RNA sequence: GGAGCCUCGGUUGGCCUCGGAUAGCCGGUCCCCCGCGGGGUCCGGUGCGGAGUGCCCUUCGUCCUGGGAAACGGGGCGCGGC
RNA sequence: CCCCGGAGCCCCGCGGACGCUACGCCGCGACGAGUAGGAGGGCCGCUGCGGUGAGCCUUGAAGCCUAGGGCGCGGGCCCGGG
RNA sequence: CCGCGGCGGUGCGCCGCGACCGGCUCCGGGACGGCUGGGAAGGCCCGGCGGGGAAGGUGGCUCGGCCGAGUGUUACAGCCCCCCCGGCAGCAGCACUCGCCGAAUCCCGGGGCCGAGGGAGCGAGACCCGUCGCCGCGCUCUCCCCCCUCCCGGCGCGCCGG
């Protein structure tokens, strides 16, 4: 149960040696002095004539596709998605005003809570300022505006993840032929503990944002470019 | 196989080279002591400024 | 609730004196005009919008005229701010001198 | 989105070379009062360079060959339709974008027109140089409206004048209006300074 | 001399020119050079088995 | 007041002095001349131009009610006149 | 101190392809201009003949046209419609 | 049929993102060697010595209000400059960026572009797979200790025990 003996130098490269660390994990005094055809494999299985039946877990398939592609070579380095690394950019604070620039929230500005399991932003806007939900981001999309809220004495919810946020729809068994299948009922509900969550959270978001002065106004109001202003020229 | 490159992979450099380990352990510690002598010598210098 | 993009111009291909790579395209983004000050735009998704006749699709809305042609601005050219992109299909070389939108988000500050 | 240049006192081909690569870049550029346009080397190297110009002339049919055109704003068409691919369809396109005037219009003389110091005759030549103006140069090759231009641009002068005098009313109302409300926006004057305006 | 740039180049530079561009003659073939064995089995009857040894 | 075809460019505007480059911009004009204005003398403020195109002007979320600073402003492609 | 009708293994000296038209398949390294000319491969094309396809065909052969689908670097070829 | 439970080719089209590799092109830093064992420079100046442009002077003239400015005349040092007798941490070819060669006397981190194409199980009761060479490291077969402690347990926001 011991955790790791040498720190990380570098990334990859272990910090003291081959014989300091000989010396630490003390691999002196662990000098240690140590130097079918008749039988059924497995089956499970009972029966009452014949005596007990030999059965096959597992059993040998009944088709063979008559062509096949063969193996691979193990890729020797790849992750999954659930298995990476998550990055953080420099100017991204837990506190920080974000302008998110690509969805039908576009412009806005919006308090930034923290980075989530997944590599996405959590976003939460102020519901009675920008009209904006409990939403993620992504980093590439956003631009990080430089104002930061005192933030670290709230309680955000912890049941809310990447599997919180996740849609539902699309299902297989129905009948689909005729008018059906998805082209009808035209809506998606609300679902009010997102309601509450929402609350929740903004409820403690505000007033800690309508203390400082006109960073309401600065929330509700909506990013734009214009003449003569240009993003290598101004800065945020 | 793939030629990669020694100056930029730090264990094919040990493949061919087992002692670049010790010499890229050396100047990240000896750098680093010598930053920590000059960050030293930085603060004695603003100590004798401000006596 | 307002505009997105900054302004730029399709000044032509990347082309010697007689010749010419049509799958590289120069750019030169209005306000930036040094090699100095175009590092921002370093790999800025950008577009060429037009329009035609028959109608098209558009995601998030109703079906449209409008059409794109998208690309990515891979680096710069040359001291004088003009940027280099290459597109993911080839611009028809009637664009010569209308706009062309440099977006703000493959944003990495 | 249509700039407006001056042709006074700037260079011929210096400002020519600007415009076309402008109008190259898909911008309308209307380049107004192109007989205050100077060319540096005195007047009768320039004279003789355009008589010499008039004389290139085709010998069986001149009027089916080169179009000798004497006034000022043709002359600055043709000094920019000579850096201009005129022979393509986007150089035909530019020709067609480029607007010039001679004198400057109703259209334009109530605009604020531009002024390129990268072309422009007290930045480029050293003060102890010659010079010929275009207007000058078009009148004793041919041109025949240098008096006419030069009453309708006194016109104008008095009427700018007359406008000038207005502006310099309506800004000193502004000054003293400032002077009056300084006590009432003093909070909002700071908030200005503070972040690098009227200092 | 006309055709040529020449010098005596240094320690670093030797570096480079052989982890970089290690190409070796084995068999008459421009094979890289990603692994010591290759040395080891073409020059291991002259003393030098490694891109160490060859540099040096 | 209405869909419906074709062709496209766009993505706030700037509604204006002349003028010199070994100079120029702004005031009252106590002083003078000319037809309220212009011009001349003296004086005063800046001049790598803050009476700045390195500039100026418009906000680009909405509506509910209930206070403070400021304001009699805006509108009905407002009706008639100069 | 035992056999692999099975030690269960990055190697199975016990038979040993999915990979073998061996005139085939596969793995590295270097190179790729061309007239006159020389050589090689054409499952490129025409005509007739000896074999061969229990070949095709009036429920539509050859030929011809094609704003159709394609393949081959190419010579050319296979379909869809009349 | 409910299972995206494991494997394999994958998607009708338009796309986006993440991490890793190869080739590049740039940036921000850190510290090192040589020199004429760097040159002048930054700080306190000390007891002497010589020379030269010409200054809170002298002084012919000019311009103004006893005072200020310009010019020239001998020229000391109280405007300065250079050289010799002799010495103190104060330097890092230095973000007081004044000009070199550079790197086992050298390394870290970051940004942008392009591409991934090769496929060592076709076994009947036994896994439809790992990995080969290199640098490591974590656990276990040795035992203790300190702190933060979060899923959890106890006590009065704090403390105690993977
Ligand atoms: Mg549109």
């Amino acid at each position: 149960p011991h955790c790791s003996r040498n720190p990380v130098l570098v990334r990859g490269i272990g910090r003291y040696s081959r014989s300091a660390m000989y010396s630490r994990k003390a691999l002196y005094k662990r000098k240690y002095a140590a130097p079918v055809l008749a039988t059924v494999t497995k089956p499970v299985g009972g029966d009452k004539n014949g005596g007990t039946r030999v059965v096959k877990l597992r059993k040998m398939p009944r088709y063979y596709p008559t062509e096949d592609v063969p193996r691979k070579l193990l890729s020797h380095g790849r992750k999954p998605f659930s298995q990476h690394v998550r990055k953080l950019r420099a100017s991204i604070t837990p506190g920080t005003i974000l302008i998110i620039l690509t969805g039908r929230h576009r412009g806005k500005r919006v308090v930034f809570l923290k980075q989530l399991s997944s590599g996405l932003l959590l976003v939460t806007g102020p519901l009675s300022l920008n009209r904006v939900p409990l939403r993620r981001t992504h980093q590439k999309f956003v631009i990080a505006t430089s104002t930061k809220i005192d933030i670290s004495g709230v309680k955000i919810p912890k049941h809310l993840t990447d599997a919180y946020f996740k849609k539902k729809q699309l299902r297989k068994p129905r009948h689909q032929e005729g008018e059906i299948f998805d082209t009808e009922k035209e809506k998606y509900e609300i679902t009010e503990q997102r309601k509450v969550d929402q609350k929740a959270v903004d409820s403690q978001i505000l007033p800690k944002i309508k203390a400082v002065p006109q960073l309401q106004g600065y929330l509700r109001s909506v990013f734009a470019l214009t003449n003569g202003v240009y993003p290598h020229k101004l800065v945020f | 196989v793939l030629k990669k490159n020694p100056l930029k992979n730090l264990r094919i450099m040990l493949k061919l080279n087992p002692y670049a380990k010790t010499m890229r352990r050396n100047t990240i510690l000896r750098q680093a002591r010598n930053h920590k002598l000059r960050v030293e010598r930085a603060a004695a210098a603003l100590a004798a400024k401000s006596d | 609730s307002g505009r997105l993009w900054c302004k730029a111009i399709f000044a032509g291909y990347k082309r010697g004196l007689r010749n010419q790579r049509e799958h590289t395209a120069l750019l030169k983004i209005e306000g930036v005009y040094a090699r100095d000050e175009t590092e921002f735009y370093l790999g800025k998704r950008c577009a060429y919008v037009y329009k035609a006749k028959n109608n098209t699709v558009t995601p998030g809305g109703k079906p449209n005229k409008t059409r794109v042609i998208w690309g990515k601005v891979t680096r710069a050219h040359g001291n004088s701010g003009m940027v280099r992109a290459k597109f993911r299909s080839n611009l028809p070389a009637k664009a010569i001198g209308h706009r062309i939108r440099v977006m703000l988000y493959p944003s990495r500050i | 989105q249509v700039l407006v240049l001056d042709g006074r006192g700037h260079l011929l081909g210096r400002l020519a070379a600007i415009v076309a690569k402008q109008v190259l870049l898909g911008r309308k550029v209307v380049v107004v009062r192109c007989e205050g346009i100077n060319i540096s080397g005195n007047f009768y190297r320039n004279k003789l360079k355009y008589l010499a110009f008039l004389r290139k002339r085709m010998n069986t049919n001149p009027s089916r060959g080169p179009y000798h055109f004497r006034a000022p704003s043709r002359i600055f068409w043709r000094t920019v339709r000579g850096m201009l691919p005129h022979k393509t369809k986007r150089g035909q396109a530019a020709l067609d974008r480029l607007k010039v005037f001679d004198g400057i219009p109703p259209p334009y003389d109530k605009k604020k027109r531009m002024v390129v110091p990268a072309a422009l005759k007290v930045v480029r030549l050293k003060p102890t140089r010659k010079f010929a103006y275009l207007g000058r140069l078009a009148h004793e090759v041919g041109w025949k409206y240098q008096a006419v231009t030069a009453t309708l641009e006194e016109k104008r002068k008095e009427k700018a004048k007359i406008h000038y005098r207005k502006k310099k009313q309506l800004m000193r109302l502004r000054k003293q209006a400032e002077k009056n409300v300084e006590k009432k926006i003093d909070r909002f004057t700071e908030v200005l300074k503070t972040h690098g305006f009227l200092v | 001399e006309p055709y040529i740039a020449w010098g005596y180049p240094n320690l670093k530079s030797v570096n480079e020119l052989i982890y970089k561009r290690g190409y070796g003659k084995i068999n008459k073939k421009r094979i890289a050079l990603t692994d010591n064995a290759l040395i080891a089995r073409s020059l291991g009857k002259y003393g030098i088995i490694c891109m160490e040894d060859l540099i040096h």
